[PDB]
């Protein structure tokens, strides 16, 4: 990622305002809302038929809480992202079979859940910096793929 | 295709927009143009700086076009005909940013609309920005 | 939208393919796999190998498919309405990916059709192969 | 994902068959017949009316072969493309306003031209090589865009 001095702490400023259990719920459980066919990794997870069937599945948070406390965790790695993603990224590929470019879509639902969340203070410059992190996470995430 | 549900999303969310719809079409624009640079391209002519005269006029033609679409929601081809032979006979601007300014209005939204931008109107918008952006490129070649 | 001279033009190629057609899938199939390997992701199930007998099953079945779809290009929607069903509600392939075969057919045909790939049937055939990925992802969402 | 050695060979071997002023030009004129927008940036060179006169056109000739000329001598800093293509990325940008998909529609032209003109020789390893080859340039090219 190619992120300024004073973009990276913009994104860590608002990030420490981040209850990243609850925002992992919130993103993953849009992203399989608004793009229904990335329904087709949790056949497992039960009731995803109607948006509070999939926003309120405690399975759908619980995992929503594993994979944004993940994201989180890279936050604190920025220059070193493909290192830090690189077990998850094999996983995704190898056993997962995860298209990449659902880390994309995910990475775009997660924008628009600060911009909810935080309002006016997700200004278009705070934007710009976070868009430039979850592209970056999305990449060291597809990394390993081969 | 928005279903009898996703137009009574898009048409509630926008409703509440109201007034606001240029100011937000401006906003939508400053986020493409930071967070996506190569947007830039196709506004040289523009003075791109923060408040300008010429983003937020251009902000409320956008906002409007969107208005109209929702106020013909069930005859967006022909609601927005001349404007997609704009775009694809003169303007031509690539088909990928299409979907560049819709993720941004969406931000835009989500960013002033904390009561109504629910997951259900979230995804009925975003099929909404999608069907918009279908129609604006659909006659491109 | 596919003019007249656009079918014509398909019909044509694609005539042309004839007893080929099962291979040239199987080809683009490879040529997917092996650029956009992340394409891979939707065949776990499959032995990819070159000369896999999966993939040449696979390659004629998407090519029956778009012969079934050239045989119908005037209503390619109810023509193809079982296969969209199929990656709508069972595969749920995401949308970025018919591009990705949709390139690697056009690659297969422009190997094998020296005298008829000119620049008016490429260009006619991208758009022929657009139009069946979005019928193909129509009931997405 | 950068080119393996056999890539690299595979890449230079098949290029120095390549008669670039035909595919250069062929290549171009396709981008404008194929996807009739871009013509937005040539407007000065005349009769774009029909897949014949875009592909007839002198100046889209000129300049297919100079723009190919360009790609053909980047082949040669497969190793530093961002480096190469450093000042182009601030031409195309800051004077040409070119959108960088721009390179990318003229990147996925350029391939099924390749196969056009070697048939069976553009096997499909060959291509994941070329595949390679012009997302690289494609992204050297929009690298400086700000
Ligand atoms: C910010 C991006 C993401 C991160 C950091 C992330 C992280 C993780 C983590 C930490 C795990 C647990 C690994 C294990 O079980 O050993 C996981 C599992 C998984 N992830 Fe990802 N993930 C991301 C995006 C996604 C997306 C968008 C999808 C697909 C829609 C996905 C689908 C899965 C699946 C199916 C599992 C296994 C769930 C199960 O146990 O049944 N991941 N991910
Ligand atoms: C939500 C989708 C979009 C809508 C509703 C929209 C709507 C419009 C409208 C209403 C106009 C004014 C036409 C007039 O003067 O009558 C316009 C102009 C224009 N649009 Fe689009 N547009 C969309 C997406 C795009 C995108 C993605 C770009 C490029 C990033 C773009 C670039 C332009 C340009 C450069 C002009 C001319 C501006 C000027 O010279 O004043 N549009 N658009
Ligand atoms: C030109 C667009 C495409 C056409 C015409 C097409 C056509 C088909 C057809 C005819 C089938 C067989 C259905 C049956 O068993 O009756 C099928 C299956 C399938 N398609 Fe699509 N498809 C297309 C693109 C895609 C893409 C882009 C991918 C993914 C990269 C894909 C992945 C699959 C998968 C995984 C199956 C299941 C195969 C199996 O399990 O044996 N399809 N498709
Ligand atoms: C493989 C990618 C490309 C390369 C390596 C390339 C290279 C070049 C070169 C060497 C020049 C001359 C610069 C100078 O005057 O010093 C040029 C000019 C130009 N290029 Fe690119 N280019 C590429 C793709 C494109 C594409 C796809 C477009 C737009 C569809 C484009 C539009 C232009 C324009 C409009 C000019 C100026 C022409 C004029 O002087 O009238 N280029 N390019
Ligand atoms: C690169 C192009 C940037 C210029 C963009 C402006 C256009 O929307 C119109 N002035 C006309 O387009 P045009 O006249 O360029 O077709
Ligand atoms: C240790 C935890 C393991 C659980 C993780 C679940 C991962 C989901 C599997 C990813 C699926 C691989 C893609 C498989 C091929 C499909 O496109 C179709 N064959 C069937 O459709 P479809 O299966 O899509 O309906
Ligand atoms: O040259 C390179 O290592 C990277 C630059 O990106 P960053 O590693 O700086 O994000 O190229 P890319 O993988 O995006 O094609």
């Amino acid at each position: 990622v190619h992120l300024t001095p004073e973009e990276k702490s913009a994104v860590t400023a608002l990030w420490g305002k981040v209850n990243v259990d609850e925002v992992g719920g919130e993103a993953l459980g849009r992203l399989l809302v608004v793009y229904p066919w990335t329904q087709r990794f949790f056949e497992s997870f039960g009731d995803l038929s109607t948006p509070d069937a999939v926003m309120g599945n405690p399975k759908v948070k619980a995992h929503g809480k594993k994979v944004l406390g993940a994201f989180s965790d890279g936050l604190a790695h920025l220059d070193n992202l493909k290192g830090t993603f690189a077990t998850l990224s094999e996983l995704h590929c190898d056993k997962l079979h995860v298209d990449p470019e659902n880390f994309r879509l995910l990475g775009n639902v997660l924008v628009c859940v600060l911009a909810h969340h935080f309002g006016k203070e997700f200004t278009p410059p705070v934007q710009a910096a976070y868009q430039k992190v979850v592209a970056g996470v999305a990449n060291a995430l597809a990394h390993k793929y081969h | 295709v928005l279903s009898p549900a996703d137009k009574t999303n898009v048409k509630a969310a926008w409703g509440k927009v109201g007034a606001h719809a240029g100011e937000y079409g401006a906003e939508a624009l400053e986020r493409m143009f930071l967070s996506f640079p190569t947007t830039k391209t196709y506004f040289p002519h523009f003075d791109l700086s923060h408040g300008s005269a010429q983003v937020k006029g251009h902000g409320k033609k956008v906002a409007d076009a969107l208005t109209n679409a929702v106020a013909h929601v069930d005859d967006m081809p022909n609601a927005l005909s001349a404007l997609s032979d704009l775009h694809a006979h003169k303007l031509r601007v690539d088909p990928v940013n299409f979907k560049l300014l819709s993720h941004c209005l969406l931000v835009t939204l989500a960013a002033h609309l904390p009561a109504e931008f629910t997951p259900a109107v979230h995804a009925s918008l975003d099929k909404f920005l999608a069907s918009v952006s279908t129609v604006l490129t659909s006659k491109y070649r």
